[PDB]
């Protein structure tokens, strides 16, 4: 029932904030912020357990490193196949070929990822889950100039 | 693997304000009125000026810098081509007279012109928020 008002801009200021600042604020509960980051490296295999895609990676926004979990939807979008669709793709060489092409595309997309990501950080567990990805746009450029030019 | 996160920096910062050496670089920040900023790895961006296998010379608005070890980085959209605007995560090997990086990663950012239009502001914004 309390919000440290003195860090509101530190955590929410448009277009993105910094991981180091978030950590320095010592969050006591799940906190959602937007950062501009890229993937330093994948930290585990792409899993299909539970009938959904999931993988862990280490990202950075230039101020710190953070382990994050990509779960379900974002991965289905990058790959182009859901888990059950992949399982069905198996009985046909050509459909399976498309899946393998989608797997590699997903691999390259994560290698080339450099955008704004909305992350749900759980301080009590020490990592986050990526909620969304967004390409930087003019709106972000204007917000950055605004908090820095006048 | 850097023990320092990949700090966003412009070529001029390493060229002009970096101190120390090999295993220990520090960015002087006297003007800001802050102490030295330790760095080992950096996030840098720029236009590819020239590329010769494993090596390249990039240029940001404040100067040039070279990158080596590119044969070892993750193979994403290929961008080791003159004219491409890219980002590089690398370990600092030298700062003056010309910054040199051992590449950890190089990503193509040519598709979206916003990246290049935002880089200098990003560097300024990040440094303004570091104690």
């Amino acid at each position: 029932n309390s919000i440290n008002l003195s860090i509101a801009m530190d955590l929410y200021s448009p277009p993105f904030v910094y991981l180091s600042v978030l950590m320095a604020s010592k969050p006591k509960e799940v906190t959602t912020v937007k950062v501009k980051a890229f993937i330093v490296t994948l930290t585990g295999n792409l899993s299909s357990s539970g009938g959904i895609w999931s993988i862990t990676a280490k990202v950075s926004d230039g101020t710190a490193y953070l382990d994050v979990d990509f779960v379900d939807e974002i991965l289905t979008s990058l790959i182009g196949f859901s888990v059950p669709e992949m399982k069905q793709s198996k009985k046909d060489p050509l459909q399976y070929q498309k899946f393998l092409e989608g797997l590699q595309k997903c691999q390259r997309d994560l290698i080339d990822l450099c955008c704004l990501m909305t992350i749900s950080f759980n301080p009590s567990l020490s990592k986050a889950m990526v909620l969304a990805l967004q390409d930087v746009n003019m709106e972000h450029l204007e917000n950055l100039k605004k908090r820095l030019n006048k | 693997l850097p023990r320092s996160p990949p700090l966003k920096v412009l070529a001029e910062q390493l060229r002009r304000d970096a101190e120390g050496g090999p295993g220990a670089w520090r960015l002087s920040r006297a003007a800001a009125g802050r102490g030295p900023l330790d760095l080992a790895a950096v996030w840098m961006q720029g236009r590819v000026v020239m590329a010769d296998r494993g090596e390249a010379r990039l240029r940001d608005p404040s100067g040039d810098f070279s990158v080596r070890g590119l044969e070892r980085v993750p193979r994403g959209r290929p961008c080791l081509v003159p004219g491409k605007y890219v980002m590089v995560m690398g370990v600092v090997q030298a700062c003056s007279p010309e910054p040199c990086l051992q590449a950890v990663k190089m990503t193509d950012l040519s598709d979206n012109p916003i990246h290049e239009s935002m880089w200098e502001l990003e560097v300024e914004d990040l440094h303004r928020n570091i104690p």
